[PDB]
RNA sequence: AAUAGUGGUGCUAGCAUUUGCUGGUUAUCCACUUCUUAGAGGGACUAUCGGUUUCAAGCCGAUGGAAGUUUGAGGCAAUAACA
């Protein structure tokens, strides 16, 4: 009937705190994960419930926290965006990655790629956004900012490429900018959120925009009409944001637990809100990036002492 | 062995007066920060400047501040029902809805002359 | 800087030693160690009342 | 990076020899920076949990960490009778 989430593993490969984990849309058996301690960690997803097995590789290659990892729907690549002004353009087998990058001053924040596999976008800390090529080459600086910014989103073109890309980001101005590629342009501004937005992701059809801060202010958006729809009020600080890819479930990463939604009716279906032990009860830890299936059927959480929890989609009894 | 000088006091609670909403209690964000709203020297410095905010900034999740805090002006606006009871304590029907007075001081009402549901018990000493 | 006596009254080995006012140095540091400034953080918006627009 | 060094290609001697392990040196030539040196930056803040105290300044454990005795050691800092 609903969407009931047991526990199904657990995940110790770490030391810093996760980042940003990434699922292959074609291969199912593997997950990338990036996270503070410097390290980047694909791992095998031996389905059992009792652990989950091989981090199968690893890459020393930085010298300070990363913040998102990107990577191909086959997984053939991956892309890493440290804090010292550094992008390393990663193999899937041995480690060997290809490219260092010299083009910003600051944190670069947040990086995507296009499916079509040409340029590669970046939004770093020192408000400024800029594309990269495949070899790594320099097209085009972008301003308009002030302060921070967060995440930037490439929109999904599920229209069979009908010259329709266009970049979302989330800054730090209370701001929320659309951007294009094809005409390198402001398309929308987007306003509402009062305090630092923290995080945002739209729909998997590329529709529904989602956008959600500091204050917990889950402020919905379209992607044409573009307008103020749902404005739920997470009352907390949510850090991250979650997409069913084939239902209509949207999930955010409160510092409280985990929340859900559907899309239409409102839904709290579960707080996924996991078990400790030894703690002075100001002392709960709480996790900061989550990932889910190529099928919509799992779901990760990695937390700040380093454990990645899995579930899995059932329906309720 | 290590205690920290006035100038990382009071300059740390400089910093949380003017930028309270834009702090955050990890350590390695906001090290990135007070050099864009701020001017430190050197380096050490700074780690130290902003190593005691943060512990500073954990009191702030369970008590109250000597600086300002605008939870004050709108938690404590909040605190309107620290606890407003449905029933007043000062409420007669707590006791039968007459009024429970010494002797003499009946005449005071009766003095000033009014007319009150009260009623008079008997007194020691 | 090692500078003698042009007096009529007082000769030995006269010495003088020379540290300027930091706020004008244009050459390295300019304040000293212990400064530390804080900057002013302008006004805000009230509410940001949603409003969205759609360029 | 012939005013540091390895990695090969060689001329070249041993070679148990038989694939091999030690050599061979100007220039046999090419490719390298890990070790080396010096510029530019980074990194530690007592961090994170558990105790203790007017729950305050702090002090003790803990696991991480190159580093948790001001992180180790120095330089620099004027009141005064040695006529």
């Amino acid at each position: 009937s609903n969407e009931v989430l047991v526990l199904r593993g657990t995940l110790e490969g770490h030391n810093g705190w996760v980042t940003s984990l990434a699922t292959s849309a074609g291969q199912p058996n593997l997950l990338l994960s990036a996270s503070r301690d410097k390290t980047l960690i694909s791992w095998k997803l031996t389905g059992d419930d009792q652990k989950f097995g091989v981090p199968v590789r690893s890459f020393k290659g930085h010298s300070h926290i990363v913040q998102d990892c990107t990577l191909t729907a086959d997984g053939a690549y991956a892309l890493s965006a440290s804090w010292d002004k550094t992008l390393r353009l990663w193999d899937v087998a041995t480690g060997e990655t290809y490219q260092r990058f010299v083009g910003h001053k600051s944190d670069v924040m947040s990086v995507d790629i296009d499916k079509k596999a040409s340029m590669i976008i970046s939004g770093s800390r020192d408000k400024t956004i800029k594309v990269w090529t495949i070899k790594g080459q320099c097209l085009a600086t972008l301003l308009g900012h002030n302060d921070w910014v967060s995440q930037v989103r490439v929109v999904p073109n599920e229209k069979a490429d009908d010259d329709s890309v266009t970049i979302i980001s989330a800054g730090n101005d209370k701001m929320v900018k659309a951007w294009n590629l094809n005409q390198f342009q402001i398309e929308a501004d987007f306003i509402g959120h009062n305090s630092n937005i923290n995080t945002l992701t739209a729909s998997p059809d590329g529709t529904l925009i989602a956008s959600a801060g500091k204050d917990g202010e889950i402020m919905l958006w379209n992607l044409a009409a573009k307008k103020a729809m749902y404005t739920l009020s997470a009352q907390d600080e949510v850090f991250s944001l979650a997409f069913s890819p084939n239902r209509y479930w949207l999930a955010a990463a409160t510092a409280t637990g985990i929340k859900v939604f559907s899309l239409d009716p409102q839904y709290l279906v579960d707080d996924l809100r996991p078990e400790f032990a030894g703690y002075s009860k100001a002392a709960e830890p709480h996790a900061v990036s989550l990932a889910w299936s190529a099928d919509g059927q799992t779901l990760f959480a990695g937390y700040t002492d380093n454990v990645i929890r899995v579930w899995q989609v059932m329906t309720a009894n | 062995g290590r205690v920290r000088t006035k100038t990382v006091k009071r300059a740390s609670k400089a910093l949380i007066e003017r930028y309270y909403p834009k702090l955050t209690l990890d350590f390695q964000t906001n090290k990135r920060l007070c050099d864009e709203i701020a001017t430190i020297q050197s380096k050490r410095l700074r780690n130290k400047i902003a190593g005691y905010t943060t512990h500073l900034m954990k009191r702030i999740q369970k008590g109250p501040v000597r600086g300002i805090s605008f939870k004050l002006q709108e938690e404590e606006r909040e605190r309107k029902d620290q606890y407003v009871p449905e029933v007043s304590a000062l409420d007669l029907s707590r006791s039968n809805g007459v009024l429970n007075v010494d002797n003499q001081t009946s005449d005071l009402v009766k003095s000033l002359g009014l007319k009150l549901p009260l009623s008079v018990i008997n007194v020691s000493a | 800087a090692t500078r003698h006596v042009l007096m009529r009254q007082g000769v030995l080995g006269i010495k003088v030693k020379i540290m300027r006012d930091p706020a004008k140095s244009r050459t390295g540091p300019k304040a000293l160690p212990d400064a530390v400034t804080i900057i002013e953080p302008k006004e805000e918006e009230p509410i940001l009342a949603p409003s969205v627009k759609d360029y």
